[PDB]
C-alpha cells in the first residue's frame, strides 16, 4: 500500500482595483479614468481564475450522482477499513486518516470562500469508498450491483493473470498482510516525517505573492513620498499631478505583474486537477492495465482520501 | 493599528471601516423583474429601501443577503453563493442548503450477488 | 438480440437530432472561445481613445498644433500608453493558446483510441461500457458520439465461491456460481445466461477443507454413454 | 413615468448604445403640477404644457424675458410641447418636442442655442403645466438615428445590472456591480 498527493484547487481572491491604487483620493479617481479601461480587465481576469477554481473541485470528487452509505454490519471476509470509513463519534464526518492529514498542513485584499465545505467533500468521498467495497466497479457503468467482497477480489486478481484459486487458498495471510500495510501508512503520516509536500507549495506560493503586493505600497518609485495623502497636503494641486502620476503608473505595474504570475500558476492546477480526475475513474472506479499509472506493480484497487485544496490515494 | 493619545495618554486602536462588495442575483429578465442582493460580509447590521432594509435578513458565511427567503428545502444547485447556500426563483427568490444527491444503501451479505437481466443501448 | 439492439441505436440516434434540432445551446465551449476572442480584440480597439494625461488622444491635432520643440513630450506618453496595451494583449494570447493546445492533443487522443479502435479506459470514451464512436464536425471544434453499454433490469441471486464434490474444490472458468433457491447455474457475469454445471466450464484445484464458503452439489459428466 | 429623454450631442449614431454622463430628469420622480409664483431654477427645469393659454417666461435673479418673440438680457434674438431649460457654461439651450402625463416614449430634439452668459436663479411663467438631476443613462439607437429607449442606471439594482453588462436582457446569474464604503462622519 502507498500513497500519492496531488493538488487540485487554490484559494480564490479578487483585488479591487481603484482602492488598490488610490483608497479615498478623489481626484485621483479623476486620474485613473486618464488611463482607460485597465481596472475593468484586471477584476475580469480574476474572476475567471475564481470560478475556475470551482470547477477543478466539481470533476473530481462529484462522479457519483447518489450517495451510498456502508452497511452497519461490518463483517468483510477478513479485512478491516475501520481506518477510512468515518465514525459518527466525531464532531465531524470526517474518518481517522483525514485528521491526521488536516494537522499536518487591508488595502482591497479579500478572499472569497469556497462552495463545497469541508463537510460536503468529506461526503463524496465516503460515498466513493461505500461503493467500491460493496459493489465492485460495477457503480462506474449505471447502478451500483452487490457482491460479497472476497468474490469481488478474487477476480480483481484475475485481471493481472493470477488464478482465483491463489485467493480462496490464501485468503487469511492476504487479510494480515493488507491489514498492517495500513497501520505503518497511519504511522508514517501521524510521525514527525512531514509528507505533504506537494500540498505545501500551493499555499505557500500564495502568501509570497500576496507579501509583495502589500510591500509594494511603501516605494516612492521616483516621488517625494510613499504617503498617498501626505503629498496632498504638501503641494499645490496644479504641481501635486506629477508626484502622483509616478505612483499610479509605479503602482499599475504592481498590479500587471501579479495578475499575470497568477493566471500561469493557475494554468498549472489545470494540469493537475485534470489528473486526479482521471485517476479518480480509472484507479478507483475500475481496475487499470496502464503500468506504474496506479502504483508500482500490479494493480489490484484504490481508496480516495480528502485533504485541504488536494486529494490523496491509497493504491493497493 | 495602535497610537496614544498625546493629550491624555490612553492609548487606543485603529482599524478600518466597512469595505465589502456589492452582488445581485437575478433570474432571467424574461421570466421575472425581481432581484436578491447579496453584501460581502458585513453582518447584516451596517446598510434603494427595500433592498436595504425590512425583512427576508439572512446572514451567510459568504455575506449578508436581503431579498430572499430562507426555506428548509435541500435542492439541486441553481444559482451559487458560497459556503453551500444555493438561490433559484420558485413565485419569488428563496435561499437554501444545496444537496449533495439522493440517499442510497445498498444490500451488502456475505452470500447475495445481482445479476442484470436486460440492457439498454445509449 | 440483433433486431432490439438496431432499434434501440435508431431511436437513439433520433432522440439526439430531436435534442439538437431544439433550441437548447449546448455548444457553450465552442462559444465561449469566440466571445473570448472578440472581447479582447475590442477592448484593443477601444484603449486608442484614452489619452494617458497628454493634452488629446488623437494624434493629429497635437501635431497640428505644437512644434517638434514641445510636441514630443506630448507623443511619448501616447506611445508607452500604447504599447503597453499591446503588451498585455499579446501576453494574455499567448496564455489562451496553451489551453486551445490541450484540448486539440486531448481531442487527438479521443479520435486515435474511440474511433480507430475500443477503449478499456473508464469513462474516457464516455459513461458506459464503450462499443465505438462516430466524429463530427463544428466551427473551430469536433463533436463526437459515443455507443455506450449499460446494464438494467437486475434481479437478486445467492452465491457461492466454490463446489466440493469428491473432496475437491471446482472454480469456474468465467462466471459465478449463482442458485434460484434449490439449483446451482454458472453464468456470466453481465447478462444472466444459467448453464448447466459440467467439467467442460469448471476446473479443479486441491482439496475442499480449506475454501471458505463452499457448497455441495453435484458435478455432470457431459460423457454419458 | 418615463419623460424627458434629448439628444447630449450633434453626433449621428447607429444601432448603438452609448451610455451619456450628463443633467437629465430621473425616473418615476415627483413633479409639481398647478391647476403662479417664481419658482427657483436649480439647476435646469422640465416644462410641460396642455388651447393658447401659455404665453411665455421670465428668468433672472439683468432678467430674461421669453415670449411668443424676445426681450433682451444685452441681445435680442427674434426669430402637449415639452421644454427644457439649461443654464450650461455661459450658454442656454432650449430642447422641444409636440405630439398628440402620458405613458409613452418620446424624445426631444435641439432647438435653440444663445451665446449670452447671464444670471438666473429663479424662474417664473407668463400666462395645465408641469414643472434636472445628475445622471447616467444608456440610450439604444435605432436604424435612422433616433433614440427608441433609455434606462436610467441608479434607479433600482436590476437597472444598474443592465447598466453594467451594457444591454438590456440579463441572463440566469449572478452579477458583481458596485463596491461600498462607509464615509467618515467628524473630525478630530
Ligand atoms: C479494526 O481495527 C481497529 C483498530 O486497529 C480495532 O479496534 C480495536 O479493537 C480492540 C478490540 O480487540 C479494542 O481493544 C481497541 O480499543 C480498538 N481500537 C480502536 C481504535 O477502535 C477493530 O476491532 C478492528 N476490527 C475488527 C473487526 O476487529
Ligand atoms: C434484493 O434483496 C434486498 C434485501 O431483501 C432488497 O433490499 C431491500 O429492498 C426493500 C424494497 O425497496 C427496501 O425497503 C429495503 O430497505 C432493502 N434492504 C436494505 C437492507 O436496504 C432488494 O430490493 C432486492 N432486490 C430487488 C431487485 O428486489
Ligand atoms: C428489455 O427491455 C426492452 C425495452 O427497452 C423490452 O422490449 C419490450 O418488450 C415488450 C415485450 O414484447 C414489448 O411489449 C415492448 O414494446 C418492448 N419495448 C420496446 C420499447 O419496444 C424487452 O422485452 C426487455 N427484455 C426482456 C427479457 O424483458
Ligand atoms: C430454478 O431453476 C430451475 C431450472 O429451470 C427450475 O427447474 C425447472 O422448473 C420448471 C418449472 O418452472 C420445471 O418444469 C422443470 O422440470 C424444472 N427442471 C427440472 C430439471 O426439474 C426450478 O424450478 C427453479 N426453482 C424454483 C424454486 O422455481
Ligand atoms: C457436504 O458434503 C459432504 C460429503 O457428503 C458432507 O460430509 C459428510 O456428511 C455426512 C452427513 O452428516 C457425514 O455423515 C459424513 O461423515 C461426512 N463426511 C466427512 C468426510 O466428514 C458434508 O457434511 C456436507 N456439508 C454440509 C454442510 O452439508
Ligand atoms: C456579527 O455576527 C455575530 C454572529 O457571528 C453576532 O453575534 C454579532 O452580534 C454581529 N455583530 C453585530 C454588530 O450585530
Ligand atoms: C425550518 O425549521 C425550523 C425548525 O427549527 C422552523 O422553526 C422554521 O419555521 C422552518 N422554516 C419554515 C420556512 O417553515
Ligand atoms: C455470513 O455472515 C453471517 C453473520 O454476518 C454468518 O452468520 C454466516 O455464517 C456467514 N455466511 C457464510 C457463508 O460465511
Ligand atoms: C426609418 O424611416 C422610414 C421612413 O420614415 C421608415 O419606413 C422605416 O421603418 C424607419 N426605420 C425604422 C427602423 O423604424
Amino acid at each position: 500500500v502507498t500513497t500519492e498527493i496531488l493538488p487540485v484547487s487554490m484559494t480564490k481572491t479578487s483585488v479591487d482595483c481603484t482602492m488598490y491604487i488610490c483608497g479615498d483620493s478623489t481626484e485621483c479617481s479623476n486620474l485613473l479614468l486618464q488611463y482607460g479601461s485597465f481596472c475593468t480587465q484586471l477584476n475580469r481576469a480574476l474572476t475567471g481564475i475564481a470560478v475556475e477554481q470551482d470547477k477543478n473541485t466539481q470533476e473530481v470528487f462529484a462522479q457519483v450522482k447518489q450517495i451510498y452509505k456502508t452497511p452497519p454490519i461490518k463483517d468483510f471476509g477478513g479485512f478491516n477499513f475501520s481506518q477510512i470509513l468515518p465514525d459518527p463519534s466525531k464532531p465531524s464526518k470526517r474518518s481517522f486518516i483525514e485528521d491526521l492529514l488536516f494537522n499536518k498542513v487591508f488595502n482591497g485584499l479579500t478572499v472569497l470562500p469556497p462552495l463545497l465545505t469541508d463537510e460536503m467533500i468529506a461526503q463524496y468521498t465516503s460515498a466513493l469508498l461505500a461503493g467500491t467495497i460493496t459493489s465492485g466497479w460495477t457503480f462506474g457503468a449505471g447502478a451500483a450491483l452487490q457482491i460479497p467482497f472476497a468474490m469481488q477480489m478474487a477476480y480483481r486478481f484475475n485481471g493481472i493473470g493470477v488464478t482465483q484459486n491463489v485467493l480462496y487458498e490464501n485468503q487469511k495471510l492476504i487479510a494480515n498482510q493488507f491489514n498492517s500495510a495500513i497501520g505503518k501508512i497511519q504511522d508514517s503520516l501521524s510521525s514527525t516525517a512531514s509528507a505533504l509536500g506537494k500540498l505545501q507549495d500551493v499555499v505557500n506560493q500564495n502568501a509570497q505573492a500576496l507579501n509583495t503586493l502589500v510591500k509594494q505600497l511603501s516605494s516612492n518609485f521616483g516621488a517625494i513620498s510613499s504617503v498617498l495623502n501626505d503629498i496632498l497636503s504638501r503641494l499645490d494641486p496644479p504641481e501635486a499631478e506629477v508626484q502622483i502620476d509616478r505612483l499610479i503608473t509605479g503602482r499599475l505595474q504592481s498590479l500587471q505583474t501579479y495578475v499575470t504570475q497568477q493566471l500561469i500558476r493557475a494554468a498549472e492546477i489545470r494540469a493537475s486537477a485534470n489528473l486526479a480526475a482521471t485517476k479518480m475513474s480509472e484507479c478507483v472506479l475500475g481496475q487499470s492495465k496502464r503500468v506504474d499509472f496506479c502504483g508500482k506493480g500490479y494493480h489490484l484497487m484504490s481508496f480516495p482520501q480528502s485533504a485541504p485544496h488536494g486529494v490523496v490515494f491509497l493504491h493497493v | 493599528d495602535a497610537v496614544r493619545d498625546p493629550q491624555t495618554l490612553e492609548i487606543l486602536d485603529i482599524t478600518p471601516c466597512s469595505f465589502g462588495g456589492v452582488s445581485v442575483i437575478t433570474p432571467g429578465t424574461n421570466t421575472s423583474n425581481q432581484v436578491a442582493v447579496l453584501y460581502q460580509d458585513v453582518n447584516c447590521t451596517e446598510v434603494w429601501r427595500v433592498y436595504s432594509t425590512g425583512s427576508n435578513v439572512f446572514q451567510t458565511r459568504a455575506g449578508c443577503l436581503i431579498g430572499a427567503e430562507h426555506v428548509n428545502n435541500s435542492y439541486e444547485c441553481d444559482i451559487p453563493i458560497g459556503a453551500g447556500i444555493c438561490a433559484s426563483y420558485q413565485q419569488s427568490i428563496i435561499a437554501y442548503t444545496m444537496s449533495l444527491g439522493a440517499e442510497n444503501s445498498v444490500a451488502y451479505s456475505n452470500n447475495s450477488i445481482a445479476i442484470p437481466t436486460n440492457f439498454t443501448i445509449s | 438480440n440483433q433486431k432490439l439492439i438496431a432499434n434501440q441505436f435508431n431511436s437513439a440516434i433520433g432522440k439526439i437530432q430531436d435534442s439538437l434540432s431544439s433550441t437548447a445551446s449546448a455548444l457553450g465551449k465552442l462559444q465561449d472561445v469566440v466571445n473570448q476572442n472578440a472581447q479582447a480584440l475590442n477592448t484593443l480597439v477601444k484603449q486608442l481613445s484614452s489619452n494617458f494625461g497628454a493634452i488629446s488622444s488623437v494624434l493629429n491635432d497635437i501635431l497640428s498644433r505644437l512644434d517638434p520643440p514641445e510636441a514630443e513630450v506630448q507623443i511619448d506618453r501616447l506611445i508607452t500608453g500604447r504599447l503597453q496595451s499591446l503588451q498585455t494583449y499579446v501576453t494574455q494570447q499567448l496564455i489562451r493558446a496553451a489551453e486551445i493546445r490541450a484540448s486539440a492533443n486531448l481531442a487527438a487522443t479521443k479520435m486515435s483510441e474511440c474511433v480507430l479502435g475500443q477503449s478499456k479506459r473508464v469513462d474516457f470514451c464516455g459513461k458506459g461500457y464503450h462499443l465505438m464512436s462516430f466524429p463530427q464536425s463544428a466551427p473551430h471544434g469536433v463533436v463526437f458520439l459515443h455507443v455506450t453499454y449499460v446494464p438494467a433490469q437486475e434481479k437478486n441471486f445467492t452465491t457461492a465461491p466454490a463446489i466440493c464434490h469428491d473432496g475437491k474444490a471446482h472454480f469456474p472458468r468465467e462466471g459465478v456460481f449463482v442458485s434460484n433457491g434449490t439449483h446451482w447455474f454458472v453464468t456470466q457475469r453481465n447478462f444472466y445466461e444459467p448453464q448447466i454445471i459440467t467439467t467442460d466450464n469448471t476446473f479443479v484445484s486441491g482439496n475442499c477443507d480449506v475454501v471458505i464458503g463452499i457448497v455441495n452439489n453435484t458435478v455432470y459428466d457431459p460423457l454419458q454413454p | 413615468f418615463t419623460r424627458g429623454v434629448y439628444y447630449p450631442d450633434k453626433v449621428f449614431r447607429s444601432s448603438v448604445l452609448h451610455s451619456t454622463q450628463d443633467l437629465f430628469l430621473p425616473f418615476f420622480s415627483n413633479v409639481t403640477w398647478f391647476h403662479n409664483p417664481v419658482l427657483p431654477f436649480n439647476d435646469g427645469v422640465y416644462f410641460a404644457s396642455t388651447s393658447n393659454i401659455i404665453r411665455g417666461w421670465i428668468f433672472g435673479t439683468q432678467s430674461l424675458l421669453i415670449v411668443n418673440v424676445v426681450i433682451k438680457v444685452t441681445f435680442e434674438y427674434v426669430s402637449l410641447r415639452e421644454f427644457v431649460f439649461k443654464n450650461i457654461d455661459g450658454y442656454f439651450k432650449i430642447y422641444s418636442k409636440h405630439t398628440p402625463l402620458p405613458q409613452g416614449f418620446s424624445a426631444l430634439e435641439p432647438l435653440v442655442d444663445l451665446p449670452i452668459g447671464i444670471n438666473i436663479t429663479r424662474f417664473q411663467t407668463l400666462l395645465a403645466y408641469y414643472v434636472l438631476q445628475p445622471r447616467t443613462f444608456l440610450l439604444k439607437y435605432n436604424e435612422n438615428g433616433t433614440i427608441t429607449d433609455a434606462v436610467d442606471c441608479a434607479l433600482d439594482p436590476l437597472s444598474e445590472t443592465k447598466c453594467t453588462l451594457k444591454s438590456f436582457t440579463v441572463e440566469k446569474g449572478i452579477y458583481q456591480t458596485s463596491n461600498f464604503r462607509v464615509q467618515p462622519t467628524e473630525s478630530i
